[PDB]
Order: structure tokens, then C-alpha cells, then sequence
């Protein structure tokens, strides 16, 4: 029994939900958007989740269950309705439906409903609701306040697919792998981060990309199911890999991020200094720990060219050795003189201007002292970049 | 790279949020009621009304929008702005990111209307019998300080059965155990927010009163007395995320907490305090190094002095904004930006600003200006004390002497992105200032604490 969870989305997607588990006139084509796959060490993880999926064909599994998710919290996703596709038709169905992205039917998600969790996991809301007016085919009576209970229950359910390009990145990569991940993977699975962080993780996974048989790209929901469920990224390596990428990502910055924060504290809390010289010393070891090319060092060190761990291109972090060399404050100030040598290597006198005018003597001495332009006087102590005792 | 220093911010807050306070302690039903009644704040009966606190210090684009996005993407919690202006602005910036709801000010929750902003707040005297600082005499006094809105909430809240929540937590007794109320805020809309979670995450809270974080605590726990929540249930106490920066953001929230004695020890700002240093507005050297003087109290030195020696007439100054510093002189410059320009020879005229229009996007009009219909904001200049908690790029300062502060000047000079577009008068620095050290010297000292984490 293979789990599939599936955020599936529609043309209201709640209105349908609700019409497709009662007895059915507004039940719409279910669209597969993102798709998860899992079954009850790092390399066996790898391996297990890659032979779950296929290179040519689906999922490989000769029974199905498929629990369906809408976003919300109960958890970025909360399941709506469990269906069991187990028969021959409903695997095939299956099959095309999330690697393919052929909509699935009314008729194929009322057979394969299984009423048992179904009811179960919703039988609590139906009594809250009988409260509140005080199984669900009595909604005839009192419709659009379960609409409306269901619209909070699950927030974010009706969501334009503008939406999902927009939050989930306009590349292939980014959008399955964050997608799936993120509002998936997450829960199931330690890395509960922001949306940036994923991104940022995924855009750094530069997994070898092959252009797509034909060109086209992302109006309405018809077609981002097609566009992200036959992508390469969704199956095989890349869909067994990601995760563990993640994890190891994240593990490698907090290990250098705690190593360099406790140095940053230690020799913060101990001086024994002026409190110019104090911020002069955060500055710098924020500098020296997150300039921008020890940053990109450290993202090149981290990144990852093949999905399976065992290649494992990824290098050791270099950022806390090379600031190593710069925190040896065991003890013009040490401090001044490597801030002000460090912001000369990322900034930009007076002599060398003076130099090329070659004011003090010239005739430009007057050419704008006397040359008021009408401001104020004191003139030829109100003293005049002018009028000071401006920008 | 904020993204790995915000997790011990997100487990710190989690773990706050999640202690279960005492049956003894918390607050009942019966404190809130003969107090909705009662008249005088003199009679107020000493009570607590536990609370914790979580701080966001920094300066204006330290990366102290994301973390609110992150707390409103993993932790249940409610985000709420002390302005209209504050909650339209994280609404735009985490909408931008991921799902949003609409963010209600402090004043649309915690029951606050109109008719409650105005009110003789302050005309009740308080004298503080005991040790200078404790927690029941303080509560007291923040609200006394602000008893007509106190009272008039409780009599609303109680005057108008509240059985949302206990009709279910009948049905459950009768079955299910604590899994039925927790769907009660989704099946009734009309309940507060402040219901559905104990984190109540705070954006420019330095903008608020000194005495309205007890009043906000106090209503919550009347929300929470009243309808009896599953959060007041398993006695979970507010758990508020003020984010703000003291030293711009203008006796507050910000300073109540900061500098106050005893607050420092029941709120436990060391182990709960987090300060950014990063600023995304200015990415310049000389620049960057003077805010820092401006805000840390760094002394003055002869560099950062002449630093700032590289307006009144609108003569030859198109499309630039000026910071005045009085109100009556913000009204003098509309009654003279809008008296030149009639004869300019792109304007040409026709209440929050002197009367008269400026056209530069207010281009056209028909009346309907281009709308409820003719009340708009004239941002072609606006004061010192309102110019905080906004973003432009035109300013030109209008210093005077005899009340020229540095922290003024301070919150007037980095509201712009880059120092090119920056005018001025008379200079701030030199001359006689008047300068705080209190907030400096506790944010100096803030850094010098092994227990409070930053982040860059
Ligand atoms: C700290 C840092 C880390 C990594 C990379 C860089 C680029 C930097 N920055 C930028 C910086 O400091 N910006 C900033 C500006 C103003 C304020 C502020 N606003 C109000 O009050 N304060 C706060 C932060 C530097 O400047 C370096 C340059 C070399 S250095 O001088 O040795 C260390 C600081």
C-alpha cells in the first residue's frame, strides 16, 4: 500500500470538494498539482524513494492509497478525502493522472472514495457545525455557512495558479522541488524553514538540467499539472535526492553558523573596551563571517552536482577556517586597522582633489563665497556646503 | 543569509508559547466582572495578569520584516500593527511570500472603535506606594491611565449566551476530548482573533503607549474569560512579538520594556531579546558608519563631524519632500507651496495638511479625485514626529535651533535610501544638542549580554 500524498486543485475548489464527497452536478476535474510518494540509512532512503519512482513509467505499486490535501492548518496541508485506487483501471488512472497530469474524473474519485477515514477525519467539523446550527448530505438546508466553515477550515484552498508561479519560483526546479517539498515533505518527514530558505536550498541544487522535449511554459489551472508532473525533476534521482539535500544543507550551515556564533559571543561578552571599539568589533566579525565572497565560497562548497549521495561533490565549508586566521583576538586599534583595511577592499583624498584643482590661492576661493544665490549672510560668524556654524 | 539565525528565535518563541501556567494564577471571569462596573480606578483590586514578552529591536531594513514571516508561517499567531499604514505594509510584504490573512490594527482586535479614540485618558492619579517597580502596581496604573476605553471594552464584552465554545466542550464531555473547540474560530467568523492564538506578533510596537501593553493583555484575557478558549483552558498566557526599533520609533512599549527594572526580570529580555544590525537602506560606507554613531551613542568624533558638512523656498527644488519640525511650520509650507505655485506660471490648486492642491500620482479629478469622495494625504512635506515608520526618497530637513534633539534628527535623515538625495539646514550636529543616553547605553549593553542572540 503505497501512500500518495496529492494537493490537488480545481476550476471553488471547496464547493467541489464538499459535491464530490456528498453524493457527487458540481463536482470538477480534480488537477494533481503536486504529488507525494512514500512507504511504512541516507543511501537506503535514496535508493528506496528512487525505485518508488521510475524513470520511464510512475510510481511503481500495485496498490494505491492516496490521501488528498488542501492548504491550511489543522500543517501546511490538512487532508480533505482518502481515496484507494487498488483496482486495475483506478492504478492505471492513477498512473496517468500524476505522472502524465490527466485530470482525474468525478466518476474515479467517488468509486475509489473510502468512507471509513474519509468521514472519520470530517465527522468532528459535521458536529461542530450541527452545533452551530443547533453525515453531511444534510447541507441542503444550511449550505453557504458550510461553505464558509470550510473556506476557514482550510485557508488558502482556492488559490490562483498566478499564486503558485508567483510564490514558488518561475523555474522548473525550483517550483516542483519547493512545491512538493515544502508543503509535503516537510510535515511528513527537523527543516521546518521559511519558504526563502527552500528556494534558496533549491536553487542551489544544480542538478544536471536538460531542456524539455518541446518549449512551453506557464493561464488558468490546465495546464501547470501538465507542466510539473512530466518534469524530469519530479521522479527519480532528483524527487529521491532532494530531501537529503536539504537535510544535509541545512545541517552543514547551522554547523558552521554555531561555529562561528560561538566564537562571535565569546570574544563579545569578554572585552573589556570602549563601546566604539565594541561596535566596531561586531562590524567586523559579521563582515569577516558573511562578506559576500566568503558567502559565495561557502555556497559553492555546499552545492551538489549529482542527486545521489553516495557522489557526494559537495566540499567541506572553508568559511569557518578562513575566518579563523581573523579570530585570533586573544588578547590605530587591531580593530581599526582591519576594519578600515577591509572596507577599502569593498569602498573607495584630499590631496590628490587639491591636486587636481591644483581653492586655497586660486580665483575659485570667491567663485562661490561671494556668489551667495541669495540663501542667508554672514558674509565675505554665520558661516557658509554652505550655511553651517546641509548635504 | 537571516535564515539559520531565526531558528533559535523560532524555537525560543515556541518554547514561550508553550508553558502552562498555574490555576491559581491565571486570571477568572470574576476579576474582569464588578471591575466592568466599577467607576473609580481606585477601586482596582491588585491582580496579575501573566504575560511574555519577545523582542525584535533593530534599525528600519535589518531583515525585521522576514522574521514576522516566518513566525506567520510555522506558529499559529495573529499579526498586528499599531497603524493602518504598519499592517497595510506587512500585509503587502508577506502576502508577497506566502498566504496572508488581512492584518486588523490594534485598534479593529482588542475591541477598540472609534468612539474610543477619543477619550480624557490620564486624568486619574496613581501613587506608587510600594518597592519603585512591581507588577501588580504597574499593571494597575497602565490601567487607571487608561480606564474610560478599559472600561467601556468590558462593558461591551460582557453586556453582549457565549456558548461558542462550551456547547462544544459539552459534546465532548458527553463523548472526543479537547479536539472539538479547536474548530470553533473556524465555523463562527465573528469571533476576535486574539481568541485563536496567544501569540499576538507586534510590528512598530515602539509607537505605542507605555500603558497599552497591560490594556492589551487585559482584553485578551477577557476574550479568552469570556468565551473560554482551549488556550485559556490549558492556562496558556499571551506570548506578544513586539518588533520595533527604539531609537527611531518614538514613554513606549519599546522603552517600558527595555529600560524598566522589574520588567527586565519577569519578561527575562536577556534569554528573549534578539538585535539586528543589518541595514538593506544604506549600503555605503561614510553613511553607514554616522547611523551608527546616531544610534548607538557612539561619541563624536572630527570625521563623522564634517561627514555631514558635504529648502524653505521652493524656488528650484522639484520633487523633493521637507521634514519640518513643527506642525505650524508644516502649515506655513502649505500655505506657501500652494500660494507660489498658483502663479508658477502642474498644480494650480482647487485636511490632514494646510489649504489647495499640488499635481506632482494626483493628476486628475472630476466630484471624484483620481475614492468615497476629496480626502487625500499631501506627502510634499510632513513632520518629524510623523515622518517616522514610513519609506521616502526626497527628504530635505528643516532643523531649527533652540529645540534641535539628535534622536529627531536621527529618525529624520534615515528615512531616505541614499545620501545624494538628502538636503538640509543648518547642521544638527555641533551646535547644543540634547542627547538620551538611557536607550543607547541599554542597547550598548544589550550587545555586551552572552544570552541574547544576533543576527545579521
Ligand atoms: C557588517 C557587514 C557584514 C557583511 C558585509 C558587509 C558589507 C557589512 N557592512 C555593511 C554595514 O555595516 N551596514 C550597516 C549600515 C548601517 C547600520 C545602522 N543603521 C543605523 O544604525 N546603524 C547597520 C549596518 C560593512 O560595513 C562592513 C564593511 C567592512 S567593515 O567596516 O570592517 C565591517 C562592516
Amino acid at each position: 500500500p503505497v501512500e500518495v500524498t496529492a494537493l490537488y486543485a480545481t476550476d471553488c475548489v471547496i464547493t467541489s470538494s464538499i459535491a464530490l464527497l456528498t453524493n457527487s452536478l458540481g463536482a470538477e476535474p480534480v488537477y494533481i498539482f503536486s504529488y507525494d510518494a512514500y512507504t511504512h540509512t541516507e543511501q537506503d532512503r535514496f535508493e528506496e524513494s528512487r525505485a518508488l519512482y521510475q524513470a520511464s513509467g510512475g510510481l511503481n505499486g500495485d496498490s494505491f492509497r492516496v490521501t488528498f490535501c488542501l492548504l491550511g492548518t489543522e500543517g501546511r496541508t490538512r487532508p480533505m478525502f482518502v481515496c484507494r485506487f487498488e483496482r486495475a483501471d483506478d492504478v492505471a488512472a492513477l498512473q496517468d493522472a500524476l505522472a502524465h497530469g490527466t485530470p482525474l474524473q468525478p466518476d474515479h474519485i467517488a468509486a475509489t472514495l473510502d468512507a471509513e477515514a474519509t468521514f472519520a477525519l470530517h465527522a468532528n467539523m459535521i458536529l461542530a457545525l450541527t452545533v452551530a446550527i443547533n453525515l453531511t448530505t444534510l447541507y441542503v438546508h444550511h449550505e453557504v455557512r458550510v461553505l464558509a466553515a470550510y473556506r476557514r477550515a482550510y485557508y488558502g484552498s482556492a488559490q490562483s495558479p498566478f499564486w503558485f508561479l508567483s510564490k514558488f519560483g518561475p523555474d522548473e526546479k525550483s517550483l516542483v522541488l519547493t512545491t512538493r517539498y515544502y508543503l509535503l515533505q516537510a510535515q511528513r518527514l527537523t527543516a521546518t524553514y521559511d519558504l526563502q530558505a527552500i528556494k534558496d536550498i533549491c536553487a542551489t541544487y544544480a542538478i544536471p538540467h536538460a531542456p524539455r522535449p518541446d518549449t512551453v511554459s506557464a493561464t488558468s489551472f490546465a495546464a501547470i499539472t501538465r507542466f510539473c508532473c512530466t518534469s524530469q525533476y519530479a521522479r527519480g534521482a532528483a524527487a529521491a535526492g532532494f530531501p537529503l539535500y536539504v537535510e544535509r544543507r541545512i545541517a552543514a550551515d547551522v554547523r558552521e553558523t554555531s561555529a562561528l556564533e560561538k566564537f562571535i559571543t565569546h570574544d563579545r561578552s569578554c572585552l573589556r573596551v570602549s563601546d566604539r571599539e565594541f561596535i566596531t568589533y561586531i562590524y567586523l566579525a559579521h563582515f569577516e563571517c558573511f562578506s559576500p565572497p566568503r558567502l559565495a565560497t561557502h555556497l559553492r562548497a555546499v552545492t551538489t552536482h549529482d542527486p545521489n549521495p553516495a557522489a557526494s561533490t559537495e566540499q567541506p565549508s572553508p568559511l569557518g577556517r578562513e575566518a579563523v586566521e581573523q579570530f585570533f583576538c586573544h588578547v590605530v586599534s587591531f580593530f581599526e586597522r582591519k576594519a578600515s583595511r577591509n572596507a577599502l577592499e569593498h569602498f573607495g583624498t584630499l590631496t590628490e582633489v587639491l591636486g587636481r584643482y591644483n581653492p586655497d590661492a586660486g580665483g575659485t576661493v570667491e567663485g562661490f563665497a561671494s556668489e551667495l544665490l541669495g540663501r542667508i549672510v554672514a558674509c565675505i560668524f554665520v558661516a557658509l556646503c554652505v550655511s553651517l556654524c546641509i548635504d | 543569509t537571516s535564515m539559520h539565525g531565526v531558528q533559535p528565535i523560532l524555537k525560543r518563541i515556541r518554547e514561550l508559547s508553550q508553558q502552562q501556567l498555574d490555576g491559581a494564577q491565571v486570571p477568572h471571569l470574576q476579576w474582569f466582572r464588578d471591575v466592568a462596573a466599577l467607576e473609580s480606578p481606585a477601586g482596582l483590586p491588585l491582580r496579575e495578569f501573566p504575560f511574555a514578552v519577545y523582542l525584535i529591536t533593530g534599525n528600519a531594513g535589518s531583515g525585521k520584516s522576514t522574521c514576522v514571516q516566518t513566525i506567520n508561517e510555522v506558529l499559529d499567531c495573529v499579526v498586528t500593527g499599531a497603524t493602518r499604514i504598519a499592517a497595510q505594509n506587512m500585509y503587502a510584504k508577506l502576502s508577497g511570500a506566502f498566504l496572508s490573512r488581512p492584518i486588523n490594527t490594534i485598534f479593529h482586535e482588542f475591541g477598540f472603535r472609534g468612539n474610543h479614540v477619543q477619550a480624557q485618558l490620564g486624568q486619574y492619579p496613581y501613587t506608587l506606594t510600594s518597592n519603585p517597580a512591581s507588577l501588580e502596581d504597574l499593571q494597575r496604573r497602565d490601567l487607571t491611565y487608561y480606564w474610560e476605553v478599559i472600561l467601556d471594552l468590558t462593558k461591551r464584552a460582557l453586556a453582549a449566551l457565549r456558548n461558542e465554545f462550551r456547547a462544544l466542550a459539552a459534546l465532548e464531555r458527553t463523548l472526543a476530548e479537547g479536539a472539538l473547540t479547536r474548530l470553533a474560530p473556524a465555523t463562527h467568523g465573528a469571533l476576535p482573533a486574539f481568541t485563536r492564538s496567544n501569540v499576538i506578533v507586534i510590528d512598530e510596537a515602539g509607537l505605542l503607549g507605555r500603558h497599552l501593553l497591560t490594556a492589551v493583555v487585559y482584553c485578551w484575557w477577557m476574550i479568552n474569560a469570556l468565551y473560554h478558549t482551549p488556550q485559556y483552558a490549558a492556562r496558556l498566557r499571551p506570548v506578544l512579538v513586539c518588533v520595533g526599533s527604539p531609537t527611531q520609533t518614538a514613554e513606549n512599549v519599546l522603552t517600558y520594556l527595555i529600560c524598566n527594572r522589574t520588567l527586565r526580570e519577569y519578561a527575562r529580555l536577556s534569554y528573549s531579546w534578539a538585535i539586528f544590525i543589518n541595514n538593506k537602506r544604506c549600503v555605503e560606507h561614510e553613511f553607514g558608519n554616522l547611523m551608527k554613531v546616531l544610534e548607538y551613542g557612539l561619541p563624536i568624533t572630527e570625521e563623522h563631524m564634517q561627514f555631514v558638512d558635504r529648502i524653505t523656498n521652493p524656488a528650484n527644488l522639484p520633487g523633493w519632500t521637507r521634514l519640518f519640525s513643527s506642525h505650524k511650520e508644516v502649515s506655513a509650507y502649505m500655505a506657501k507651496l500652494h500660494a507660489y505655485l498658483k502663479v508658477t506660471r502642474v498644480v494650480f490648486t482647487l485636511q490632514d495638511q494646510d489649504a489647495t492642491y499640488v499635481l506632482n500620482t494626483l493628476m486628475g479629478y472630476t466630484p471624484y479625485v483620481v475614492v468615497v469622495n476629496y480626502g487625500i494625504s499631501s506627502k510634499l512635506a510632513m513632520t518629524i514626529t510623523r515622518s517616522q515608520g514610513l519609506s521616502l526618497d526626497k527628504v530635505a530637513i528643516c532643523f531649527t535651533p533652540g529645540n534641535l534633539r539628535l534622536n529627531s534628527a536621527y529618525v529624520a535623515m534615515s528615512r531616505t535610501t541614499s545620501s545624494e538625495f538628502l538636503r538640509m539646514n543648518l547642521n544638527p550636529l555641533r551646535e547644543r544638542h540634547e542627547r538620551d543616553d538611557v536607550i543607547s547605553e541599554h542597547i550598548l549593553s544589550a550587545l555586551r549580554d552572552p544570552n541574547v542572540v544576533i543576527v545579521y
